[PDB]
DNA sequence: TTTTTTTTT
C-alpha cells in the first residue's frame, strides 16, 4: 500500500514538473493563467505533447487511464495553488485531451469489451438528448442547537472517482439534534446524458446501425442537440445492477466524457488582412467581386451583382420608440428552362453560412413557417433566422402556402394562435427564389406581368425580379456552346489523363472563358465577404438628394414613349430597396459613408430590373 | 470558513433600517421610510416589507457592500435575520402595549399567552413562524442579476435571481399549511409542527413526559384554529422573444408565489420577477420561489409632461399627430384610430344591452403602412393581441376544448379575443381568412360573448 | 461465436438445450455453428479486358451481348450499353459539379419483353434495383423502373428535399435510371 | 510594422481586432558581465534536473589543477593488433575512453609518439582521431590562436590536418 | 377497448 502511495507521489510530481516547469516550453502555465482570467475550469492538453517529454506516462495513460488521470488532476490543483491568482471555483479543476490515438480510435460497432477501462475516441451522430438536470455533490448543514457546521460528500458509479459512501442525506446530529440545510453553501453540478449512432457512410449495408450511451457533466453539458456529427473522448466503463440480491450477469456500459469536438469556419492571418486592404484599395472592387462570383456560368452579370448585394445585405434600423425597419434583400428569378436558375441557387447555398434549401413542390406553408405537433415545431424559415432560404420550383407552390410567407418576408415574424398555443417566433432571413412562367415557357405576345402571374402584394415584397429568356440568336448560341465545350475539355495541370473523381488570384482560367481579366480565388472571396459584412456605413446628403429625385423620376416615367414595358410594380418598398442596395455597395468598399458613387450603381441595377424591351417576336 | 455570529449581522441590519433616509421634497427634513413601514406593521396597517438590495448597496453605512453580497448569496437564511430584527424593532416601538386582535389566530395567541402567564419560555414553547406574523421580500434592479430562464443553472441554487418573462399558466389561490397544531386527548398538551416543502408527516403518539411515563396512550388530534395557513399560487413563466438565441424556441419554468404577491397576475401578462432558485427534496428537480412580481402591463400620481397637457387643453390635433410619427400623412386615419382607442359608453336600458366600443376596417393598396400602424397601436394599447389571417383558426380566436392525456379530462382554453378582454384585437391580412373561420367573430362583434356547447362542456365567456 | 451470422443465413448448430431462469421458456446455448452456403483483379483478367478493348468490333460486340434471347432492338441495346458505362464526372474550381449519369426512357405497347430487358440490366449492373424511398438506394448504381405511368429534383439535382410539419431533410444519392412506360 | 497598421485600419473602420529559431547556437560574454552568468548557473532549475536518471545530481566540473572536493581520475586505455591479406600492413591501435579528452591530452600524446621514434619511416605515417567535438562547437572561434580539427597526421618534421 | 375534438396531409 505504501509503495502505491510512493508511486502516486512520484507520478503527481512528474506531472507537476511538466505543468510548472521553470521555463515552460509548452506554455501550459500561460494557458492556466488564461483559464483563471476567463473563469473556466478545465484545461485541454495535447497527448502527443505529453508523449514527447513523458512517453512512459503517455502510453500508460491509455492502458491504466483512471489512476494516471487522477494523478494529473491533482498535479493541476497544486500548480494552480502556486499562482498569485485565487481559486474562485467551488468545483475542482479538470483536464481534457487531444492528439493521436491509433488503436483507440473506434466506432459504436467496434467498441467491444476488450476496451473496458481504457481511454477512447469515438465518432458518430447524436440521436437523443436528456434535458440538463442538477445533481448533488456536497451538502452543508447548520446545527442550531450547538452552532456547529456539518458537511457531507457524495459519490456515484458514473463519476471517475472509484470511491463509494453511504449516500444517505443527513438529518440529525450525532447527539440527535436536528439540522438545517444551507442551500447557499451546498454544491451541485449540471448533468446530461445522450446517445450516438454509427455514421451512415460507414454502417454496412442492410444491417441496423449500432449505438453507444454517453454521460457529460459540468461545462460539457448543454453543448449538443440531435443531428450533430461529433467526435467524443472519454473512458469506456461498465455499470453493475441489482434486484432483491439477485444479479443478472449482463451489465450496461457507457462513455464518461472528457472532451467533445464538433465536425460540422473562418480563418485569418495578417498576410490575409494585408491582401484584404490592398483589394479594397483597388480601383473597382465591387465589379471585381461580381465578376469573380461564379465563373463557370456564362453571362448573367447583373444577376451576379444582385447576388453579391444579397450576400452582403443592408442595415436594420431600430428606432427610439421600438419601431423596426427591414434590412434584408429578396431576389426572384423567373425564366425559360435550362438557363442555370437552380445552378445559381446551389452556388449561393455553398457560399452563404446559415443557409437552407427547399422546393415549392413538396413544402406546406405550415412546414415552411411553423407547425403544431401538443407542441410547437419550427419550420425552415424559422431555422434559417439571420440567414438565407433558397426556394426552387416556386411557381409549383400553392397560394394557400404562399399567403403564409407574407408576414415573414416583411415583418420578420411568424405568429401562431391555434389550440392551446399563442406565440411569436423570429424569422429574420433573406429569400432567394426561382420559378418558371405561367405557360411553362415565356409567351412573347403577352405582357411580363401576365407571364409572371402572381399578385401585386407578393410581387412588391421582392427587392429585385429578373426575367431570363432563352432567345435563339446565332451569335449568342455560338458563344454559349463554345464556353460549355471549353469547360468540358478541361483538366488540372498536375493530373494524369486516366484519373477519375471517386494565393489571391486564379492561375488557370481556360474553364472560366473570360480571356485575360483576373479572377479571385473562392477562399479569398469567403474571407473578404466575412470581413466586409461587419462594416456599418451611414448615409449622407448627396446620397439622400439623389435617391429622392431618382425615386420620383422612376415613378413618373411613362412607357408609351420608348416601346418598353414594365417588369415590376413600383411602390414605397422600392425606395427602401434603393437605400439597401446603396449600403450594400458601400460595404464592399469598406466605406464608413454612403455616397453618390454608391447610389448611382444602385440606381443602374434597379433600372435594369424595372424595364425590358419588347421581345423580337413582337417587334 | 463560515460565519455564524448572528448578533453582529442583526446589528448591521438594524443600523440600515435606522439610518437610510430620503430628503423631503420641500426640504423641511428627512423621511425614514423603512422604519415608517415597520411602524405600519406594528400598528397592523400592513402585512409585508419589500426591501431593495441596491439601496443597501448604495447606503452610506460601513460594511454595506458585504451585507448586500451576503444577502444575495444566501438569501434563504437572511430572511430569518430580517424577520428577527423587525420583530425586535416592533417590540421596541410597542413597549408594554398590545397589538390589536384582528383574526382567530391573533385571538388564540393573545388568549393563550396570558393563559400561560396565569422570553425563554415563549421562544421554547412557540415556533417563530407562529410568533411572527408578517412577510419580507427582496428586490434588485442592477443588471448583474438579470438573467433568462435558460441561464439559471447549478451555480444559482440558493441565490437571489431576477428575470423578465411572459405568463403562460396560473392557478387559483389555495390554502397552504405552514404550521400544524395538535392537542392530546388525555393530558391536554399541545404539539407545534412547522412545515417546509410540499410534504409533511403527522406525529401519532403524545410526546409529553407525564403522559409518556403514565403510559396513558393519548392520541393527538389536529386543530385548525391554532394552525397557520397562507395564500399559495403556482405559475408557469416563458422566455421573452428578445432573450431567445437565433433560430430557437423559448423555454419555460415553474414559479411558486406566497402571501401578498398572489393575485397580481393572470394569463397574458408580461412580468418582472425576483426570486430564489431551489431544489425539491441524487438528481434533483427545481423551481423558482418568487419574492417580488411587477406587471409591465400596469406600470393619483401624474407625470409633469402630462400635467402640461392637462393644463393646456385643445390637445386633439397634437394627439392625432403623435400616433406613429414616422408615418407621413393619414391624419384622419390616425384620428379614427384615436377614437377606436377610447370608445363610447355601454348602455343597458330596461335589460337590453348595447355595445359601447368602436370597430374600424382599413383597406388599401400594397405598401401604404397598414402593418406599421397596427404594430404601433399594439404597442400603445394596454391589453391587446395581434393575429394574422393565415396563422389563426376559428378555435384560436374564440375558445378551445382541450383533452388532457394524463387525466382524460376535458377543459376550456381561451383564445385571442378572450385574452384581449377589455382591450383591442388587431387582425392583419383579414381578407385571406377562411369563411368558416371568419364567421366565428359574428357573436363577439355585437353581443360580446362566446357560447360553447361541446362534449361535456356548456358555458358562456 | 459472436458476429458470425447475419439474418437470412442457413445454419446447423450444436448446443446445449436449456431452460431460462413451474413453467420456463427454453433456449439454446451454442457450442458450434456451421454455415450452409470484386475490386480486385489478376494479370490474366487485365490481359482479357485489354484484349477485348484492343478488338475493333468491341462496342458492337457488347451491344450484341446485351440480352441475346430477345430479338432485334440494336440501337436500344447500344443505348443500354451507354447507360451502363456513363460519362465522366467533373468538379471545376468554383465548386459547381457536372454530372456523369445517363438516363433512358422507353414508350409504346406494354409487351415486347421490356421487363425482361430491365431484369437483364439488374443482373448485369455492378449495383442496381428493379421496381415498379426506392429512388435513394443506389449510390453509384442503376435503377430500373417498370410501369412508369404511375422526382424532377431527384433526376437533375441528384437530391430530393421536403418541408412538411415538423421535418426538413435532404436525401442525396447518385445513380442512372432506365424507365419503361406504357403510354408528363 | 504593417501588422500594427492593419490593426489600426480595422479599428478605424470598426472591424473587430479579434478577426526566432536559428537552430543551435553558441554565445560569448566579455568582462564584468560574466558575474551574471555565474549567478544564473548557481540558481536555475533549468540546469538542475528534477526528473530523470540525473535527478537532483548537480552539474559536472572539470579542471587540470587541484581544487577542493576534486577527485583525481584517469581515462581507460586499451590496444589491439590487426593483420590482413598477407600484406606488410599489420595495424596497431590505441584507445583512450570514458571521460573528457581535454586539449592537453593530444599535445602530450604527440610527444609520446615523437619520443618513441615511431615516425622514423616518415613514409609510413601515424594518425590520430578525436570524436564528438560537435557538441561543443564554437569554443575555438573567438581567437586566432585556436583551430577546429578532427583527424591529424603526425610526422617528426610536421603535423598536418584537412582544411575542414 | 371506444368516443370526441382540432391540426395536418
Ligand atoms: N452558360 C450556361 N448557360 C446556361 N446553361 C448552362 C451554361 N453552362 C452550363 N449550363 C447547363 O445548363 C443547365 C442549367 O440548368 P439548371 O440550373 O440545371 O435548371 P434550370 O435552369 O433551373 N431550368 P429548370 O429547372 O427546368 O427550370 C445545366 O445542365 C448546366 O450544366
Ligand atoms: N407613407 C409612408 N411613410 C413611411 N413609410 C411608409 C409609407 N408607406 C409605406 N411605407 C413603408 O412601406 C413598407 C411596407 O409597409 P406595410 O405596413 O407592410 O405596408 P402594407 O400596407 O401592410 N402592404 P400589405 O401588407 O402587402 O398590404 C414599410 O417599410 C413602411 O415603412
Ligand atoms: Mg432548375
Ligand atoms: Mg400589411
Ligand atoms: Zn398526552
Amino acid at each position: 500500500d505504501r509503495a502505491e502511495d510512493a508511486r502516486k507521489q512520484e507520478i503527481t510530481e512528474q506531472y507537476l514538473n511538466f505543468l510548472d516547469n521553470q521555463a515552460d516550453t509548452f506554455h501550459y502555465r500561460q494557458k492556466i493563467v488564461k483559464m483563471m482570467n476567463d473563469g473556466e475550469s478545465r484545461l485541454v492538453m495535447n497527448l502527443d505533447e505529453i508523449r514527447e517529454i513523458l512517453p512512459e506516462r503517455a502510453e500508460g495513460l491509455l492502458t491504466q487511464s483512471v489512476l494516471e488521470m487522477n494523478c494529473l488532476q491533482s498535479a493541476l490543483q497544486m500548480a494552480i495553488n502556486r499562482s498569485d491568482v485565487q481559486a474562485v471555483v467551488k468545483t475542482g479543476f479538470h483536464v481534457g485531451f487531444e492528439g493521436t490515438f491509433g488503436e483507440r480510435h473506434v466506432n459504436p460497432r467496434t467498441l467491444k469489451s476488450s476496451y473496458l477501462g481504457n481511454l477512447v475516441c469515438c465518432e458518430g451522430i447524436v440521436t437523443k438528448c436528456s434535458t440538463v438536470r442538477q445533481k448533488l455533490l456536497t451538502s452543508v448543514h447548520y446545527c442550531p442547537a450547538t452552532n456547529k457546521v456539518l458537511e457531507k460528500k457524495f459519490a456515484d458509479f458514473t463519476m471517475l472517482d472509484t470511491a463509494v459512501t453511504n449516500n444517505n442525506y443527513p438529518t440529525e446530529d450525532e447527539n440527535k439534534n436536528p439540522l438545517e440545510t444551507e442551500f447557499g453553501h451546498s454544491v451541485y453540478k449540471d448533468h446530461q446524458t445522450f446517445t450516438i449512432q454509427e455514421l451512415p457512410e460507414s454502417a454496412p449495408a442492410g444491417q441496423l446501425p449500432r449505438a453507444v450511451d454517453c454521460v457529460a457533466d459540468l461545462d460539457l453539458a448543454d453543448r449538443v442537440k440531435p443531428g450533430d456529427r461529433v467526435r467524443i473522448i472519454g473512458v469506456f466503463r461498465v455499470l453493475p445492477n441489482k434486484q432483491n440480491g439477485v444479479s443478472s450477469g449482463s451489465f450496461r456500459s457507457i462513455i464518461i466524457i472528457n472532451h467533445i469536438q464538433m465536425l460540422s469556419i473562418p480563418n485569418f492571418e495578417p498576410q490575409d488582412v494585408k491582401d484584404v486592404r490592398k483589394i479594397s484599395k483597388s480601383r473597382n472592387p465591387f465589379e471585381l467581386l461580381a465578376r469573380s462570383l461564379a465563373p463557370s456560368i456564362c453571362g448573367h452579370e447583373e444577376t451576379k451583382k444582385a447576388l453579391l448585394c444579397l450576400l452582403l445585405g443592408g442595415m436594420e434600423k431600430i428606432l427610439n420608440n421600438g419601431s423596426r425597419l427591414r434590412g434584408d434583400i429578396n431576389v426572384l428569378l423567373i425564366g425559360d428552362p435550362s438557363v442555370a436558375k437552380s445552378q445559381l441557387l446551389r452556388y449561393v447555398l455553398r457560399m452563404a453560412p446559415r443557409a437552407i434549401t427547399t422546393t415549392g413542390r413538396g413544402s406546406s406553408g405550415v412546414g415552411l413557417t411553423a407547425a403544431v405537433t401538443r407542441r410547437l415545431e419550427a419550420g425552415a424559415m424559422v431555422l434559417a433566422d439571420r440567414g438565407v432560404v433558397c426556394i426552387d420550383e416556386f411557381d409549383k407552390m400553392s397560394d394557400i402556402d404562399r399567403t403564409a410567407i407574407h408576414e415573414v418576408m416583411e415583418q420578420g415574424r411568424v405568429t401562431i394562435s391555434k389550440a392551446g398555443i399563442h406565440a411569436k417566433l423570429n424569422a429574420r432571413c433573406s429569400v432567394l427564389a426561382a420559378a418558371n412562367p405561367v405557360y411553362g415557357r415565356y409567351n412573347p405576345f403577352k405582357s411580363p406581368m401576365e407571364n409572371i402571374g402572381m399578385q401585386d402584394s407578393l410581387l412588391s415584397r421582392f427587392d429585385l425580379i429578373f426575367v431570363l429568356l432563352d432567345e435563339h440568336d446565332a451569335d449568342k448560341d455560338a458563344n454559349v456552346a463554345e464556353h460549355v465545350l471549353k469547360l468540358h475539355t478541361y483538366r488540372t495541370q498536375g493530373e494524369a489523363d486516366g484519373t477519375v473523381l471517386p494565393s489571391i488570384y486564379e492561375e488557370n482560367t481556360q474553364w472560366a472563358g473570360i480571356q485575360d481579366t483576373k479572377i479571385l480565388t473562392m477562399d479569398f472571396m469567403r474571407k473578404y465577404i466575412h470581413l466586409a459584412r461587419s462594416v456599418q456605413p451611414k448615409l449622407t446628403d448627396e446620397a439622400t438628394e439623389y435617391i429622392s429625385e431618382v425615386y420620383a423620376d422612376i415613378r413618373s416615367f411613362d412607357i408609351t414613349k420608348t416601346d418598353q414595358e414594365r417588369t415590376m410594380p413600383v411602390t414605397a418598398r422600392q425606395l427602401e430597396t434603393l437605400i439597401r442596395l446603396s449600403t450594400a455597395i458601400a460595404k464592399a468598399r469598406f466605406s464608413k459613408k454612403v455616397e453618390r458613387e454608391d447610389t448611382e450603381k444602385a440606381y443602374n441595377l434597379l433600372h435594369f430590373a424595372c424595364f425590358k424591351e419588347k421581345p423580337k417576336a413582337r417587334q | 470558513t463560515y460565519n455564524t455570529d448572528w448578533a453582529a449581522e442583526k446589528t448591521k441590519i438594524r443600523s440600515f433600517f435606522d439610518e437610510y433616509y430620503v430628503d423631503n421634497e420641500d426640504g423641511s427634513g428627512k423621511a425614514f421610510p423603512y422604519r415608517d413601514q415597520v411602524f405600519e406593521i406594528a400598528r397592523r396597517d400592513k402585512q409585508a416589507i419589500v426591501v431593495n438590495v441596491d439601496h443597501i448597496k448604495e447606503s452610506d453605512i460601513p460594511d454595506a457592500l458585504e451585507l448586500s453580497e451576503a444577502i444575495t448569496s444566501n438569501t434563504k437564511r437572511y430572511e430569518v435575520l430580517f424577520k428577527d430584527t423587525i420583530s425586535d424593532m416592533i417590540q421596541d416601538y410597542l413597549g408594554d402595549k398590545q397589538a390589536p386582535v384582528i383574526d382567530a389566530l391573533d385571538a388564540y395567541m393573545f388568549q393563550r399567552l396570558h393563559m400561560d402567564r396565569n422570553l425563554q419560555d415563549k421562544r421554547k414553547k412557540y415556533p417563530p413562524q407562529l410568533l411572527q406574523r408578517f412577510e419580507v421580500y427582496f428586490t434588485t434592479d442592477d443588471a448583474a442579476h438579470e438573467t433568462c430562464v435558460r441561464n439559471i443553472k447549478a451555480t444559482e441554487i440558493g441565490h437571489l435571481v431576477s428575470m423578465k418573462g411572459v405568463v403562460i399558466r396560473a392557478t387559483e389561490v389555495k390554502p397552504c399549511v405552514e404550521v400544524m397544531t395538535y392537542t392530546c386527548d388525555t393530558c391536554a398538551a399541545e404539539v407545534y409542527q412547522p412545515v417546509k416543502g410540499m410534504q409533511f408527516t403527522p406525529p401519532v403518539n403524545c410526546p409529553n413526559k407525564e403522559c409518556v411515563e403514565a403510559k396513558a396512550n393519548g392520541r393527538l388530534h389536529m386543530q385548525l384554529r391554532g394552525s397557520k395557513f397562507v395564500k399559495f399560487q403556482e405559475l408557469k413563466i416563458q422566455e421573452l422573444s428578445e432573450q431567445v438565441p437565433v433560430g430557437s424556441i423559448p423555454r419555460t419554468m415553474t414559479v411558486h408565489v406566497y402571501g401578498e404577491m398572489t393575485r397580481k397576475c393572470n394569463t397574458g401578462n408580461v412580468v418582472h420577477v425576483s426570486g430564489v432558485f431551489l431544489p425539491i427534496m441524487l438528481v434533483a428537480d427545481t423551481y423558482l420561489e418568487a419574492h417580488y412580481i411587477n406587471n409591465l402591463d400596469d406600470n393619483g400620481v401624474q407625470s409633469a409632461e402630462l400635467e402640461v397637457l392637462r393644463r393646456k387643453g385643445d390637445n386633439y390635433e397634437t394627439l392625432a399627430a403623435s400616433i406613429a410619427p414616422e408615418i407621413f400623412g393619414h391624419v384622419d386615419v390616425k384620428k379614427c384610430l384615436l377614437m377606436a382607442l377610447v370608445g363610447g359608453n355601454d348602455n343597458s336600458s330596461n335589460g337590453m344591452k348595447i355595445r359601447g366600443c368602436i370597430n374600424v376596417l382599413m383597406m388599401g393598396d400594397p405598401g401604404v403602412a397598414k402593418s406599421q400602424l397596427l404594430g404601433y397601436v399594439n404597442r400603445l394599447a394596454p391589453r391587446s393581441q395581434y393575429t394574422t389571417g393565415r396563422g389563426s383558426s376559428g378555435v384560436g380566436l374564440t375558445a378551445a376544448v382541450m383533452k388532457d392525456p394524463v387525466t382524460g379530462e376535458m377543459s376550456l382554453e381561451g383564445g385571442a379575443l378572450v385574452l384581449a378582454d377589455g382591450g383591442i384585437c388587431c387582425i392583419d391580412e383579414f381578407d385571406k381568412m377562411m369563411d368558416h373561420d371568419r364567421t366565428a367573430i359574428h357573436e363577439v362583434m355585437e353581443q360580446q360573448t362566446i357560447s360553447i356547447a361541446k362534449a361535456g362542456i356548456m358555458t358562456t365567456l | 461465436l459472436t458476429d458470425k451470422v447475419v439474418p437470412g443465413n442457413r445454419v446447423t448448430i450444436v448446443g446445449v438445450y436449456s431452460i431460462k431462469k413451474g413453467i420456463r421458456t427454453p433456449y439454446l446455448r451454442v457450442l458450434g455453428i456451421h454455415m450452409e452456403t470484386f475490386t480486385t483483379f489478376t494479370p490474366e483478367e487485365e490481359r482479357m479486358f485489354k484484349t477485348l478493348a484492343q478488338r475493333k468490333d468491341a462496342y458492337e460486340l457488347i451491344a450484341k451481348s446485351i440480352a441475346p434471347s430477345i430479338y432485334g432492338s440494336a440501337d436500344i441495346k447500344k443505348s443500354i450499353a451507354c447507360l451502363l458505362f456513363g460519362g465522366a464526372r467533373k468538379k471545376l474550381p468554383d465548386g459547381i459539379t457536372r454530372r456523369g449519369d445517363i438516363n433512358v426512357l422507353l414508350l409504346g405497347d406494354p409487351g415486347t419483353a421490356k421487363s425482361q430487358l430491365l431484369k437483364f440490366v439488374e443482373q448485369v449492373s455492378p449495383i442496381g434495383v428493379y421496381t415498379s424511398g426506392a429512388m435513394v438506394l443506389a449510390d453509384g448504381g442503376v435503377v430500373c423502373i417498370d410501369e412508369f405511368d404511375k422526382i424532377h429534383e431527384a433526376m437533375e439535382q441528384q437530391t430530393i428535399s421536403i418541408a412538411k410539419a415538423g421535418i426538413t431533410t435532404t436525401l442525396n444519392s447518385r445513380c442512372s435510371v432506365l424507365a419503361a412506360a406504357n403510354s408528363m | 510594422s504593417p501588422m500594427k497598421l492593419a490593426n489600426q485600419w480595422l479599428n478605424e473602420i470598426g472591424v473587430s481586432p479579434r478577426t526566432d529559431r536559428a537552430g543551435f547556437q553558441c554565445l560569448v560574454v566579455h568582462g564584468s558581465k560574466i558575474h551574471a552568468l555565474f549567478n544564473a548557473l548557481m540558481d536555475s532549475d533549468v540546469v538542475h534536473e528534477k526528473t530523470g536518471p540525473y535527478t537532483k545530481i548537480p552539474p559536472t566540473l572539470i579542471a587540470t589543477s587541484p581544487f577542493l572536493y576534486g577527485q583525481l581520475l584517469s581515462l581507460t586505455k586499451s590496444s589491439n593488433i590487426f593483420a590482413k591479406a598477407g600484406t606488410k600492413c599489420t595495424e596497431y591501435e590505441l584507445k583512450l575512453e570514458n571521460g573528457p579528452v581535454l586539449p592537453h591530452c593530444a599535445k602530450m600524446m604527440t610527444q609520446f609518439i615523437r619520443s618513441t621514434n615511431m615516425c622514423s619511416t616518415e613514409e609510413k605515417p601515424v594518425t590520430m582521431q578525436v570524436m564528438d567535438r560537435h557538441t561543443s562547437q564554437g569554443m575555438s572561434d573567438w581567437t586566432e590562436t585556436a583551430t577546429n580539427w578532427n583527424t591529424v597526421t603526425i610526422a617528426e618534421n610536421c603535423v598536418k590536418w584537412t582544411k575542414n
